[PDB]
């Protein structure tokens, strides 16, 4: 009876008239412009809705139409990537040579030269070469053809429009109330044994009954025209049973608990593939079954209408002491009681923990499918596997600063002192100078021993004293901890004794037990680790160190500091509060952020540099008759990337020989916008090292110009905002510097790959 | 449908149009007449 | 510490006074505007130079001004 | 007289990259007209030199064109902003562009050069020093 | 001395440091009507009790943000006081100065550095070369 | 100067400095300042009215009717 359905009918008319009504959600904004600023204003204040209106039922329901457009704009965005591999692709021909063709789903027109830009990428095909392994994914879900990629881009178009629908029904037609959106045990049940367990059983279903038999067919060496369309292994019983005999006995055994004869199709391998170098599709058919199972089984945890499971709220309230282990009983009396006002009315607290775990979850999937490439040919296809690291992890760190963001944001305005007295997020807010004095000395003992150590490094090799380097043959720093971890994964295989026998191979090559090749090239071998590598990691957690300083300082100051008490008054994006107190520029919280964003890129910089430099150094390369392996870049990284000056001249100056030697061939674009790429980094400098007084003073000549030719405008032109200013330079500088690494990857690995 | 083209007429939209149509004119230009250059225009093809 | 002036062309509309954090200004009787009232600092050693006062200050150009000066512990807002 | 600039047609570095040249629509057509009209350096890449008495009009031709072109688009706009300077609400007119007056704008801007002229010798072109907003010296 | 019920409240380290026990320090007591949270200058929330109330801050500014921002403007209390207190115990009462609020005319304020002229007359500083005068504080 | 009338600043220092501005409303009391004009153009802080007396203004229209 608690969780009902419960909405408005037509709460909101469906009418063009405020189309012609810019600034409209404004009360500011809706008077008109009479600065240039309120152009900008404008599109700075479009999404928050919280500042549109103080009611939190009509924000809720504008965040739930909103979030069907997004999924709209998605389902265009995967029909577009459907069509594409379907009409101006070299599917076809990749699938018959995988090893051969290199994928290519983007032509050119001819017009003015830029034809150059169709490589030739093999198959009889001219295109640019594709980096985000669309056919490696269609080839594991079985698809062989581009008209089953061209119904699935109708599907999407269909897809989007049904999603553009539901936004205008649910917003126009039928708004949930307040109280909806307020059902989490009704939510999570829903979301887990639903949305996540139902997908990974209808996905098991998918890889069981099509993508494992086609994807076996394809493995033994059958051609494209000889292997059954996917609804025939439905239909024709006896073809799944030729390839897995347990077909045979239908779902028998699934309902007698005598799943031990599904063993053929529902493996529990390990390693990869010899044919494909991609993980099992047996195994990741169990996989799936089993996610199914467990977050289906953790859908019935929540109580909604029947009494069982369990509750928030009470949960919250018993998280304190002494109630806690005797150790961890310091949280104080009042512990986690009261957090369930930040989830009754705060969107930011919970877009911010979301957002958090966005980004847990993309850098997992950077990490886990490098090392256990889940595709058949994606190891291989060099290209592709380093643009995939790359793109996932750059994701995950904008979706972590998003996620202090909108931290800080729920601080400054839905936080309320009288819902937090000595509980734990009132306590953490009491001991703020303990938590950031203690971050920032530890800052400071990891850029000493990470970097300093490096520049340590480089004076002992120009002083020609190599064993006085920190290196595998001077003083060394083996990651004796990272070693351990690996032996005992090998291990554990079979490959502290035999903890895991079921998994026949490694789960992990990158952890031991041998190496994988199939076109004549490395798709996964041991990962040894060294003191390159105990340099390297050191250098990756002073980063993120001082990245969750600037953050964390900014959420647990959002509301003021010793300086400037009533920040919160200011609020969350304010420039300053004066040149007094010796000068408080950059105190808000969105200042952190904006800082925040910098070292987030300087640390995840050095992190695909890092897996680029490494991978080809000790990973990627060919392999002869013999079995002996050349790798890349012929194991520069022991010795040269232990000093900075080795970075400079073996990493960057090296493996640059491909862009920057790119003009009049097929790479042209990315030496084109490698140039790109340096210039607005350049261009954003001007932002962050000025400032608006000079611009505004500038503007007053050229408008004396104007008004001296009759032809100044009435929208009377502003420099950027101080705000303004800070958040266009640093949009700028991560463009520029993230565009130029992205030229510097893709050009070189599509020339050597 | 007087609203939608009221809307029709808002700076973003018409600077769009315009870049746009002139885009398409220059794009056609290369189409029709590649390689045109200082001292070449409005010559005869050789 | 600052120094803080306030000239004759202020209203009288008590938006400085109310804008400081440190409370330096004050409305004193006046004759020279409609609102018989005008800004004063007697107090400018407790000023730190936020320039609240200025923002909020609606006359064109501004009637009450802050020159930094010499600074205290107090004007440099330490707690420490 | 420039020695070191020879006509296209006659420079050896120029045949060089003729031939060398793609056989696409980019370079078949192109590369004929430039050793026809183009003078060529000893790199053998077309140059353009303003040294010449002649081909003044390969010059003047498009240096007139543009600049016909740029003082449109900027009568227009003086045009425009100057119509609406007279009404009630000149700042909603700039985010929402008023079509009878902007096309009564385009179309006197065509002979923007007459008309430019006539506003300066009638003194409607400029406004004067002391009428215009200065910050104090 | 200053009468007068602390707060309840846990600990913080947004206290008081050495510059309060050496240079000054700041105290302002309130009256309240019940017993309420509130929050603190520098971070955390406190519960100011039944009776009259008194909290010590190391700022002026802290005093004037939580009597200004959140004793009038939210909880309707007007009676608040700051004084600064010496090492030496001397205590002195700095807001309201004469017990009037200072954005509220009061009678017999003087007028202090008022300047009976324009901002635009300011003198040149070529004019007061060496003269050790500011053109603001020019006569 | 009288209400309804266009008149032109000479403060030096104003945002509106020999701009144009239409006359609100005057005080016959003797504050320093009695002359109240508003302007199409706000300054740099959004104002668009500001005090004058009246040897800082030049009047250039009259008032109509
Ligand atoms: C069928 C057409 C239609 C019409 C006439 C309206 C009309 C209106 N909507 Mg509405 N809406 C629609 C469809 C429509 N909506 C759909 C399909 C959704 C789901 C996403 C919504 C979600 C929605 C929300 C959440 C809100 C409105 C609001 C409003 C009102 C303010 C006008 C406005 O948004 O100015 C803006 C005018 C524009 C022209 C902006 C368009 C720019 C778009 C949105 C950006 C592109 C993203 C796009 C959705 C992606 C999918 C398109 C795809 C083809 C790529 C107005 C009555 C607001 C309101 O009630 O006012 C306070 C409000 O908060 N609508
Ligand atoms: C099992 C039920 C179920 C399922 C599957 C979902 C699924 C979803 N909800 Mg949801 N929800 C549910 C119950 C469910 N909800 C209930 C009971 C409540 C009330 C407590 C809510 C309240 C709620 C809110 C408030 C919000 C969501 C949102 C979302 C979306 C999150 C974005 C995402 O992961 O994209 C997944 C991407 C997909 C393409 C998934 C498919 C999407 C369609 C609509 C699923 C249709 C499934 C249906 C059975 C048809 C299948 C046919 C055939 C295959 C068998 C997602 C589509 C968020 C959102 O984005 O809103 C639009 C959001 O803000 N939900
Ligand atoms: C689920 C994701 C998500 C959602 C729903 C929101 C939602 C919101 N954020 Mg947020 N944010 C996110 C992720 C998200 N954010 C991430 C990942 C970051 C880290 C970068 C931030 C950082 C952030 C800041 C710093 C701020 C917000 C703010 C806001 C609020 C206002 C939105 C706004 O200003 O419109 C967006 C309007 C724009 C004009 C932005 C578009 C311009 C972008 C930067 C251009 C990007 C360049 C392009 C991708 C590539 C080049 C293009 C090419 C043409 C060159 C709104 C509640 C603001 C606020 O006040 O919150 C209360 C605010 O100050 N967010
Ligand atoms: C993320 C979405 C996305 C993106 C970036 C592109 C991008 C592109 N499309 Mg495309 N397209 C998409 C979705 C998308 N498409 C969808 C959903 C469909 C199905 C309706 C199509 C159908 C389509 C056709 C039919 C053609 C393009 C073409 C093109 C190219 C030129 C587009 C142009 O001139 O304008 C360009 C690379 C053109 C092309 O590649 O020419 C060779 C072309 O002829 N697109
Ligand atoms: C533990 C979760 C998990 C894992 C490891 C995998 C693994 C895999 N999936 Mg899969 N999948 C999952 C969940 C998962 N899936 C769910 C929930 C759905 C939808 C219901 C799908 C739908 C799906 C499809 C449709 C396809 C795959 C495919 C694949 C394979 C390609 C590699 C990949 O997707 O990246 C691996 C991903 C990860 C290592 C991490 C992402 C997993 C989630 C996001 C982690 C969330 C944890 C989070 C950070 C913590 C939450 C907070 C905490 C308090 C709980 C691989 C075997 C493809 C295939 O064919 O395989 C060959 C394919 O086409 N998956
Ligand atoms: C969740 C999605 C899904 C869907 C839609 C199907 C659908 C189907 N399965 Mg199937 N299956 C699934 C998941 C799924 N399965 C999983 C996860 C397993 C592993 C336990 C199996 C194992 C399985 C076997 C062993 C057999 C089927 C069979 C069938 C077909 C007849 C089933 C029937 O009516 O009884 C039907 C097309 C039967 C069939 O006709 O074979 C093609 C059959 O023999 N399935
Ligand atoms: C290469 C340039 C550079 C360097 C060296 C630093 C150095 C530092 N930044 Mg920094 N920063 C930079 C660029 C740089 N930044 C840029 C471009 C930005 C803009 C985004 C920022 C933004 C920024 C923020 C927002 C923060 C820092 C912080 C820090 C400190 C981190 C603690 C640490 O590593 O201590 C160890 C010090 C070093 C590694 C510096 C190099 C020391 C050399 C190698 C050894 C010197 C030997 C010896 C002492 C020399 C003495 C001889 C004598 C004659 C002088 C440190 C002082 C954080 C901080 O203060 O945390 C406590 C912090 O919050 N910076
Ligand atoms: C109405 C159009 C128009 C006209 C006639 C002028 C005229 C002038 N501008 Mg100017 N300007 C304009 C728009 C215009 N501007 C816009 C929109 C901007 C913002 C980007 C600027 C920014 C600007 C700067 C920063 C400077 C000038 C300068 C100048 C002077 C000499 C250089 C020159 O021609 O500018 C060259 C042109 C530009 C720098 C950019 C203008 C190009 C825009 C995009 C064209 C817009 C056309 C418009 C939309 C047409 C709509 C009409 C339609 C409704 C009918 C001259 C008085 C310079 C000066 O003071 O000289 C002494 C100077 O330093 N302008
Ligand atoms: C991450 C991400 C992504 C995505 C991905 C994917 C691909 C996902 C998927 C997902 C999925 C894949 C999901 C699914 C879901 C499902 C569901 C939700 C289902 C349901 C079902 C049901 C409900 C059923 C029912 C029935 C019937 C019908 C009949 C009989 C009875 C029964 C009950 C059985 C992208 C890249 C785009 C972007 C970025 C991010
Ligand atoms: C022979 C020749 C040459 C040279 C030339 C020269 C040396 C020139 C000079 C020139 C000059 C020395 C000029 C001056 C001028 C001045 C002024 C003062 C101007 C003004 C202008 C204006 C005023 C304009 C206006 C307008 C128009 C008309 C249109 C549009 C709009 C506007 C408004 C902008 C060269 C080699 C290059 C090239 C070849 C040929
Ligand atoms: C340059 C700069 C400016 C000046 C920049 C301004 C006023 C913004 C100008 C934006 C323009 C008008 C947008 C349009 C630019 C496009 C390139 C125009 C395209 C024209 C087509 C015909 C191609 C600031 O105002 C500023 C403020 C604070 C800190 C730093 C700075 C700063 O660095």
């Amino acid at each position: 009876q608690k969780v009902r359905v419960v909405v408005d009918n037509d709460p909101v008319p469906t009418s063009p008239e405020l189309w012609a009504k810019p600034g409209h959600f404004d009360r500011t904004l809706a008077r008109g412009p009479k600065t240039t600023t309120w152009i900008w204003n404008l599109h700075a204040n479009a999404h928050d809705f919280d500042t549109h209106t103080s009611d939190l039922e009509d924000i809720s329901r504008k965040i739930f139409a909103a979030h069907f457009g997004h999924l709209a704009v998605i389902f265009i965005w995967l029909s577009g990537m459907y069509f594409h591999g379907a009409k101006f692709s070299n599917f076809e021909a990749w699938m018959a040579n995988p090893t051969g063709v290199k994928p290519s789903a983007q032509v050119v027109w001819s017009l003015v030269g830029q034809d150059i830009l169709n490589a030739d990428v093999g198959g009889g095909f001219h295109g640019i070469q594709i980096t985000s392994g669309l056919f490696q994914l269609w080839r594991a879900a079985g698809i062989t053809n581009t008209f089953q990629l061209y119904c699935t881009a109708i599907g999407g178009l269909v897809m989007a429009a049904i999603m553009l629908f539901a936004g205008w029904f649910h917003y126009h037609k039928r708004a949930p109330k307040l109280e909806w959106f307020q059902n989490w045990e009704a939510m999570m049940n829903h979301h887990l044994a639903g949305l996540l367990g139902l997908g990974c059983l209808g996905w098991a279903g998918h890889q069981i009954h099509v993508a494992l038999p086609v994807n076996k067919l394809l493995d033994a060496g059958v051609a494209i025209k000889d292997i059954p369309l996917p609804h025939e292994f439905i239909l024709n019983t006896s073809l799944m049973a030729e390839l897995y005999p347990s077909f045979a006995k239908g779902l028998v055994p699934f309902f007698t608990l005598q799943w031990g004869q599904y063993a053929d199709f529902l493996t529990f391998k390990g390693g990869l593939n010899p044919v494909t170098g991609g993980l099992w599709l047996s195994d990741t058919a169990h996989h799936h079954l089993a996610l199914a199972v467990l977050f289906i089984v953790a859908g019935h945890f929540y109580r909604t209408n029947w009494g069982i499971g369990h509750s928030f709220k009470e949960m919250l309230d018993d998280a304190k002491s002494p109630n806690m282990l005797p150790f961890l009983n310091f949280i104080g009396p009042v512990g986690h009681e009261g957090l369930d006002k930040i989830f009754e009315t705060s969107w930011h607290a919970n877009l911010s923990i979301h957002l958090v775990q966005f980004g847990t979850a993309s850098l997992l999937v950077a990490h886990h499918m490098y090392a256990m490439p889940p595709y058949p040919y994606l190891a291989t296809d060099y290209a592709t596997a380093l643009s995939l690291f790359t793109h996932h992890v750059w994701i995950a760190g904008f979706c972590i600063v998003g996620g202090a963001a909108h931290a800080a944001i729920f601080m400054v305005r839905d936080y309320d002192p009288a819902h937090h007295v000595n509980n734990i997020l009132d306590r953490t807010l009491r001991h703020r100078d303990v938590i950031i004095s203690h971050l920032a000395w530890v800052c400071q003992f990891l850029g000493f021993h990470s970097f300093a150590m490096y520049c340590h490094n480089d004076t002992m090799r120009a002083f020609g004293r190599p064993q006085d380097m920190f290196s595998d043959t001077g003083i060394q720093l083996q990651p004796i901890f990272a070693q351990w971890i690996q032996h005992i994964h090998t291990a554990a295989v079979g490959a502290l004794g035999t903890t895991a026998p079921g998994i026949g191979a490694p789960v992990s090559y990158a952890w031991g037990g041998g190496m994988v090749a199939v076109g004549g090239k490395v798709a996964m071998m041991p990962i040894a680790l060294g003191t390159a590598d105990f340099l390297i990691h050191h250098i990756h957690a002073f980063t993120i160190h001082v990245t969750v300083l600037v953050l964390f300082k900014g959420v647990l100051f959002a509301r003021g500091s010793r300086l400037v008490p009533d920040k919160a008054n200011l609020g969350f994006r304010f420039p300053c509060d004066g040149p007094g107190r010796g000068g408080t520029c950059q105190v808000s919280a969105w200042d952190h952020v904006f800082l925040g964003l910098f070292w987030m890129y300087n640390s995840l910089s050095m992190v695909v540099f890092h897996f680029s430099w490494k991978m080809q150094s000790d990973v990627w390369g060919t392999v002869d008759s013999d079995g002996i392996v050349t790798h890349l870049t012929g194991g520069n990284f022991a010795t040269s990337s232990i000093t900075n000056n080795g970075w400079l001249r073996d990493f960057l100056w090296a493996q640059s020989a491909q862009v920057i030697q790119s003009y009049n061939s097929s790479l042209s674009a990315y030496g084109l916008m490698f140039l790109a790429g340096h210039f607005i980094f350049g261009f954003s400098l001007m932002f962050l090292f000025s400032g608006r007084g000079y611009w505004q003073e500038l503007i007053e000549s050229i408008v004396w110009a104007h008004n001296k030719l009759k032809v100044a405008p009435a929208i009377q032109p502003r420099a950027l905002s101080i705000v303004h200013g800070r958040a266009v330079g640093v949009a700028h500088y991560l463009l520029g510097g993230i565009v130029t690494t992205w030229a510097f990857f893709l050009a070189r690995m599509s020339a050597i790959g | 449908m007087q609203h939608v083209f009221k809307y029709l007429t808002l700076a973003p939209v018409m600077a769009t149009f315009t870049m746009v149509a002139l885009s398409v004119v220059l794009i056609m230009l290369q189409i029709w007449f590649p390689g045109l250059q200082y001292g070449t225009y409005f010559k005869p093809t050789p | 510490s600052h120094t803080v002036k306030i000239y004759d062309t202020c209203i009288g509309c008590t938006q400085c006074v109310r804008a400081c954090p440190t409370d330096v200004l004050e409305m004193v009787p006046w004759d020279g505007c409609k609102a018989a009232q005008i800004a004063s600092s007697p107090r400018t050693e407790d000023c730190v130079g936020c320039k609240r006062c200025e923002t909020a200050c609606p006359t064109d150009f501004l009637s009450i001004r802050v020159y930094l000066g010499a600074e205290t512990t107090r004007s440099m807002g330490l707690a420490y | 007289a420039n020695s070191t600039l020879v006509p296209c047609s006659k420079s050896p570095a120029f045949q060089a990259r003729m031939k060398n040249a793609p056989d696409t629509y980019y370079f078949n057509k192109p590369f004929k007209a430039y050793a026809k009209y183009e003078l060529c350096g000893t790199d053998g890449l077309p140059h353009l030199p303003l040294d010449r008495l002649d081909r003044a009009t390969d010059v003047l031709v498009p240096i007139g064109l543009f600049l016909y072109v740029a003082g449109f688009i900027g009568w227009s706009g003086r045009s425009y902003l100057r119509a609406t300077k007279s009404a009630s609400d000149p700042e909603m007119k700039e985010i929402f562009i008023d079509l009878p007056l902007a096309l009564q704008s385009i179309s006197k801007a065509v002979l923007w050069p007459l008309l430019a002229l006539q506003e300066f010798l009638s003194g409607d072109l400029t406004a004067r020093d002391e009428e215009i907003p200065i910050s104090p010296r | 001395t200053l009468e007068g019920q602390t707060p309840i409240f846990g600990g913080g380290t947004g206290g008081l440091l050495t510059k309060a026990e050496r240079e000054e320090k700041y105290v302002i007591t309130w009256t309240s009507p019940k017993e309420q949270v509130f929050e603190m200058p520098t971070g955390g929330s406190a519960i100011m009790r039944q009776g009259k109330n008194k909290l010590e801050i190391a700022r002026k500014e802290y005093g004037i943000a939580l009597g200004g921002q959140q004793l009038r403007a939210k909880f309707k209390i007007n009676d608040y006081k700051i004084y600064r207190v010496y090492p030496n115990g001397e205590t002195q009462m700095i807001h309201p100065a004469d017990g009037v609020f200072p954005e509220k005319v009061n009678q017999g304020r003087p007028k202090v550095r008022y300047v009976d002229r324009n901002i635009g007359s300011n003198p040149s500083p070529a004019k007061l070369k060496f003269s050790g005068v500011q053109p603001y504080d020019a006569p | 100067v009288e209400r309804g009338s266009k008149v032109r600043i000479l403060r030096r220092e104003s945002y509106w400095y020999q701009d144009v501005g239409l006359v609100a409303s005057v005080d016959k009391s003797g504050i320093k300042y009695p002359v109240i004009v508003r302007f199409d153009k706000v300054n740099y802080a959004g104002v668009n009215t500001n005090n004058f007396a009246d040897f800082e203004l030049l009047e250039i229209e009259k008032p109509k009717a």
